[PDB]
RNA sequence: GUGAACAGCCUCUAGUUGAUAGAAUAAUGUAGAUAAGGGAAGUCGGCAAAAUAGAUCCGUAACUUCGGGAUAAGGAUUGGC
RNA sequence: GCGUUGGAUUGUUCACCCACUAAUAGGGAACGUGAGCUGGUAGACCGUCGUGAGACAGGUUAGUUUUACCCUACUGAUGAAUGUUACCGCAAUAGUAAUUGAACUUAGUACGAGAGGAACAGUUCAUUCGGAUAAUUGGUUUUUGCGGCUGUCUGAUCAGGCAUUGCCGCGAAGCUACCAUCCGCUGGAUUAUGGCUGAACGCCUCUAAGUCAGAAUCCAUGCUAGAACGCGGUGAUUU
RNA sequence: UGUACAACGGGGUAUUGUAAGCAGUAGAGUAGCCGUUACGAUCUGCUGAGAUUAAGCCUUUGUUGUCUGAUUUGU
């Protein structure tokens, strides 16, 4: 709840205990926490996921006021090999963070960088703070 | 569906076929195989390596500029759709590519003509180099004909 | 969730099979006999441009005759 | 949403993108556009004046083909010239 | 094998010559690296930082000591020509010819010499305050 | 004990015994039940498996989100060549289950099925059905008797087909031999159907079309003995433990004092018979008309056969059936193709599919161009030609 | 010969060509090697493996029994003609 | 019937902490003496005691069992004899598998002072599991296929050898990955419960005789093997 | 003893990256000779050339050759 659309599936990358990129002068350099929302329950694997995914993150670089602070947001690039269902496989440079709520909405105003279309097209909110679709 | 082209090879990319590569420009790389993506990745040349189209066309290989390599323009305009106006379109590429091809052919044998007076030198230079090899070369003939 | 052997999705799929999918599957049935009635014609306008009583009564016979002597009959003893 | 209504519902009406299209020929409603021919993609020749250019075309390949371009040694006469080449293949061999 | 597969990683990705020619172009970009505020994470502390080579050195001797050496010469070798863009790649095969020879000739008659007195610029401002 | 975490089994208890298959040809083991109210049909066909392709199709699928968008998708390809009629069997009802009690073959019949009945066919005198037609004399009084008996009695009706193997590529020369039920009713009509079309061909247009959801039965490809973790699909053990890692370590602490059927043991790895059902068709093409690979869309004149042919397989110059995704079996092997048991009510077996392209391209490489004169045109001419 | 080198690699003189063989290439092993993206989430425990490595130049902290620490650390390079 | 997690913490955990989740239920088959694999005697030091040798209220550290080739079980693989040989089949018995969540619409409707806010019917996709597959992407390279590099040797060029596959790059085919893709159903009888008729008991009562519905349950359809001593139909039957 | 089978070859497809040999003045400079000749990593051209291409790729109007050894079985 909060994006708009169906559960898709797109190749994973983000495993936890993963340090991913912002780029946004929200004041966070750096995103890395435990959770993953919609993710399963197995023995012995790890919640890792992607597909403009939600996720919980604390900042590892940044402000003090916003270090020490779990808080959830939205994968926007991946660098894995993705597969497009229009063709070929996508990847990006590095992989990319950036902040939220638990609705969607950005705790930042705007965004660096390309962002997924696929993301863009799931999260609002992304797509109105993105300059660079793709 | 389009048919891109791969950045180093300058071959066609069909759907299906290749990987992507997405900048931090928002810039596209596509490739036709693992062969050229690894090579971007080790930050070759294209212009340097013999098997890509940049280098024939920057060198002198299969000609670069003709009229009728700018039918392939990219359209960033559209149009009403007239079916007349794409059944002519049709013929008017095979046309197209067979005067290409032709002048293709000419620009070849433009680059290979004199190529038969070298080898004619080369031959006369062996012959009237090395003659103790034609006297083998006679009385084996002269034996074979004596033989038969 | 509703499992696949759940009497209502059952119910409801038995109720939309009747209608728009039983159509569907029935017109393929006359194309196809169509078709197959046509590829017997074409084979034919092709074709015109130019007891059992012999050996089952004694192979019988000598097997009930076998299963009577080593006694290995299922109905007779 | 009425004629969906009548059609089938939400999931299932499929609807034409087409009917609202702008035409001179209302006759051609469902065509298709080529997309892709041998190599070449259509929507990159496809051109409004694509003939004139092709007469052209036609024009200059014309003038080329009544010009020179699609068109013995001396001391040699030939079968001296076939004499030396077969002998220096039988030297290389 | 492990050689490219360790070096050239999209992690360890670097900077793409085409940016590189982009950045060296006008006079604002290259003004701006060699100014470069104090940032505590850059390897220089910001200052000394090479624009061919996009790399920042420790010190003013460790540039002077990379800018005489063959790793420098190799960059500015390859970026003395046109950088080789998705244009190039598809005016070989029959596409877009005619954006490609007005990038071409642009280069040759705008972009080129500028971007040549500005490496020329650049050259005897550090030979100068090195 | 209460195994401290749970997780759920290993492997499926369903698809046991893992041992080779008895037969190349697996066996259709149900066929649909039979309606008498609707025309004769034959209820399923058989095929060869010729590699795979990739296709790229325009979704009209309502709800979903590639609604009015291209999609690209794999695709299997099955040489159909005709299928030739021999034979009738008919088969009673009893309360031991379902028994033959005749069964009727052809007057005359191909080298290909004699080969199928002998096992050394370059030293026989080939005496296969000589008295058979024999028993075709003047009135054939054996013949019409056992078809009225298959009339009277019998209660269902199947036809003994054979393949036109000679046709293929494939170096085998014996062809194969099934049963395939008639479903239409009036068991004199299925009789009167099958006696009219012995020695004659049923094409695969006559028993299927384009947005049929069809079954695959076949056998899967045989690697061998195999071990636990790559035949059940267990962990490995870290590294370097004792008597080695890739097998079950134990059963735990507790103390039973036998193996179980159920602890995930090694052996056999494929050659199994599997029934894969749902399967949509996307094409019938046919080989008299050439620009099978073509499209509405393409309009470039080719067979869907690729650039060097397909990879262990040679060329399609016959009637092929398409289907999306992945089948049992590899190629060149010998499928059989069933129409789903049951009306589906789902809409992916409503949808017309349509086409846009598909792949000719080389499969022994990375394959760049779609024909030979694209290459011709592509690479230009070069030091050979002139 | 390379090279700082009786190191390691190849070779001349001299010596040997001895160690049960043949055919295939299943699992499990023994001895090695490579792997996308993530990088210690593994595990009692970063066990093991990887990474670093030679030579020239710059530069080198606390502490110190003032002798050291120190190849501290951290950086620029290396071919051929 | 089906599932019931990922991690932090050894100045310790007979446990607790925060997250994800539909959920993070309890137990057994060992602990009713003692039984896979892994953490938790000989040397030495500090502490308490002892005349002492030494012991301990302690604490710290280091510290070699090594099957299966035997029978059975289990997993896969052959096979004699039931006139010979070959083909097509039946199905007793045994096993059986699918699971959960979200989204569109129903609808900002029912309901509600407001704040808020469902569901059936119709549709779409994903989680866990299973079974296949190799068109594409990625990985793998003794194709020792192509090219290159260091050192040395064959007088130089060419072409090659050695460096325990010498090293670097690309690398088809094959194998392979929820790192890639595809697929995974429908009839009867029932539990709880709700009911019809109706006595027992001149009222009444779902029950006593009868009887209608109804659960992811049961049995079957479907899927897997096919009794090596279960079976049928069919083709040929020896110069 | 046949549109038979195989070994070679031909064609296609795919992998690599432009062979050996010859020439040029293109070549940082150095010497000799009154601008010129010798050396010279390398570059340019003949050259997407050359090599490999089933060993579990496709195809074949070619050349050459091969095709009755052994055992066993009856209602
Ligand atoms: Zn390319
Ligand atoms: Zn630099």
């Amino acid at each position: 709840n909060g994006a708009q659309g169906t559960k898709f599936r797109i190749s994973l990358g983000l495993p936890v205990g993963a340090i991913m990129n912002c780029a946004d002068n929200s004041g966070a350099r750096n995103l890395y926490i435990i959770a993953v929302k919609g993710s399963g329950s197995r023995l012995n694997r790890l919640p890792a996921a992607s597909l403009g995914d939600m996720v919980m993150a604390t900042v590892k670089k940044g402000k003090p006021e916003l270090r020490k602070k779990v808080m959830p947001a939205i994968v926007v690039r991946q660098a894995k090999s993705w597969r497009r269902r229009d063709g070929v496989f996508l990847y990006f440079e590095d992989n990319a963070g950036v902040i939220a709520n638990p609705k969607g909405e950005m705790k930042g105003s705007a965004i660096t960088g390309p962002v997924g279309k696929e993301c863009a097209d799931l999260w609002p909110r992304v797509a109105s703070n993105s300059g660079v679709v793709v | 569906m389009r048919i891109y082209q791969c950045h180093f090879c300058s071959s066609p990319c069909y759907p299906g076929h290749g990987i992507m590569f997405v900048r931090n420009d928002a810039k596209e790389f596509r490739f036709c195989r693992s062969k050229c993506h690894k090579a971007f990745k080790q930050r070759r040349n294209p212009r340097k390596l013999k098997w890509t189209k940049a280098f024939r066309k920057a060198a002198g290989k299969e000609l670069a500029v003709d009229s009728t390599l700018t039918f392939a323009q990219r359209r960033n305009v559209p149009v009403r759709y007239n079916r007349e106006l794409v059944a002519t379109t049709l013929k008017a590429m095979a046309r197209i590519e067979e005067i290409r091809q032709k002048r293709e052919r000419a620009f070849y044998k433009n680059r290979m003509r004199g190529n038969k007076e070298k080898d004619f030198l080369r031959d006369k230079k062996l012959v009237e180099s090395n003659p103790e090899l034609l006297r083998i070369r006679e009385v084996e003939i002269a034996r074979k004909l004596a033989k038969e | 969730a509703k499992s696949l052997r759940a009497s209502s999705h059952l119910n409801a799929k038995s109720v939309k099979r009747r209608g728009v999918f039983q159509k569907a599957v029935d017109a393929r049935e006359q194309r196809i006999s169509d078709k197959l009635k046509e590829d017997l014609l074409k084979q034919k306008l092709e074709d015109l441009k130019k007891w059992r009583d012999g050996r089952h009564h004694t192979y019988k016979k000598a097997k009930l005759m076998k299963q009577s002597k080593k006694k290995t009959s299922f109905t007779r003893f | 949403r009425d004629i969906e209504a009548e059609n089938g519902g939400a999931g299932v009406f499929n609807v034409n993108l087409k009917d609202k299209y702008l035409l001179e020929d209302d006759e051609w409603k469902n065509d298709i556009m080529p997309e892709i021919l041998d190599g070449k993609n259509v929507y990159d020749f496809l051109d409004p004046e694509i003939a004139a250019k092709l007469q052209a075309l036609e024009e200059e390949e014309e003038k080329l083909e009544n010009e020179g371009f699609y068109n013995i040694y001396d001391g040699f006469e030939a079968s001296e010239v076939d004499d030396i080449k077969e002998k220096a293949a039988w030297i290389r061999n | 094998g492990r050689y490219s597969v360790k070096r050239y990683k999209t992690k360890r990705r670097t900077r793409d010559l085409d940016l590189i020619y982009n950045d060296l172009s006008t006079k604002e970009s290259v003004q701006k690296l060699l100014n470069q505020p104090l940032d505590e994470t850059k390897p220089g502390l910001g200052q000394h930082y090479c624009i061919h080579c996009a790399k920042y050195m420790e010190t003013a001797i460790a540039l002077k000591t990379h800018l005489k050496g063959k790793v420098h010469k190799r960059r500015v070798k390859e970026l003395r020509g046109v950088p080789y863009t998705q244009e190039v790649s598809d005016a070989a095969a029959g596409y877009n010819l005619n954006k490609f020879l007005n990038r071409v000739q642009e280069i040759t008659q705008s972009v080129g010499p500028e971007k040549e007195s500005n490496e020329a610029l650049l050259k005897e401002h550090l030979d100068s305050t090195l | 004990s209460h195994r401290k975490y749970e997780a759920p089994r290993h492997g499926h208890l369903g698809f046991l015994p893992r041992k080779r298959a008895a037969s190349i040809r697996a066996r259709v083991k149900a066929f649909p039940k039979d309606d008498r109210s609707k025309p004769v049909a034959l209820t399923s066909f058989l095929g060869y498996k010729a590699g795979m392709t990739t296709i790229v199709r325009d979704l009209d699928r309502p709800g979903s989100k590639f609604h009015k968008r291209e999609v690209v998708e794999a695709v299997t390809v099955v040489d159909t060549p005709p299928v030739v009629v021999v034979g009738v069997v008919g088969y009673v009802e009893t309360p031991r289950g379902l028994r033959s009690l005749t069964t009727v073959w052809a007057e005359h019949l191909s080298d290909e099925v004699k080969r199928r009945f002998y096992k050394n066919w370059y030293k026989s005198k080939k005496k296969a059905f000589t008295k058979y037609s024999a028993k075709y004399a003047q009135d054939g009084a054996g013949i019409e008797r056992e078809l009225a008996r298959i009339k009277k009695y019998a209660s269902v009706v199947r036809v003994l087909v054979h393949t036109q193997i000679r046709k293929t590529p494939l170096a085998q020369k014996k062809a194969h031999l099934a049963e395939i039920q008639l479903n239409g009713g009036s068991i004199s009509e299925k009789v009167d159907w099958a006696r009219e079309h012995f020695e004659k061909t049923v094409a695969v247009d006559s028993v299927f079309e384009q947005n049929e959801m069809i079954d695959a039965i076949a056998v899967t490809k045989g690697h061998g003995f195999e071990g636990v973790t790559h035949r059940w699909g267990t962990k490995k053990l870290p590294r370097k433990t004792h008597r080695g890692l890739r097998k079950v370590a134990c059963i735990g602490a507790w103390h039973p004092a036998h193996v179980m059927w159920s602890v995930a043991r090694a052996g056999q790895r494929g050659y199994h018979s599997r029934t894969s059902i749902n399967h949509k068709i996307y094409r019938v093409g046919k080989g008299d008309d050439e620009a099978n690979g073509a499209t509405s869309f393409d309009r470039t004149k080719k067979t869907i056969t690729p650039m060097g042919g397909f990879v262990h397989y040679g060329e399609i110059k016959n009637d092929f059936i398409m289907v999306k995704g992945c089948i049992p079996g590899n190629r060149k092997r010998i499928v059989t193709l069933r129409k789903s048991l049951y009306t589906n009510t789902s809409r992916k077996a409503l949808e017309e599919v349509s086409l846009k392209w598909i792949d000719t391209a080389s499969k022994f490489g990375k394959g760049r161009f779609q024909t030979p004169a694209e290459k011709h045109a592509f690479m230009g001419t070069l030091k050979k030609d002139l």
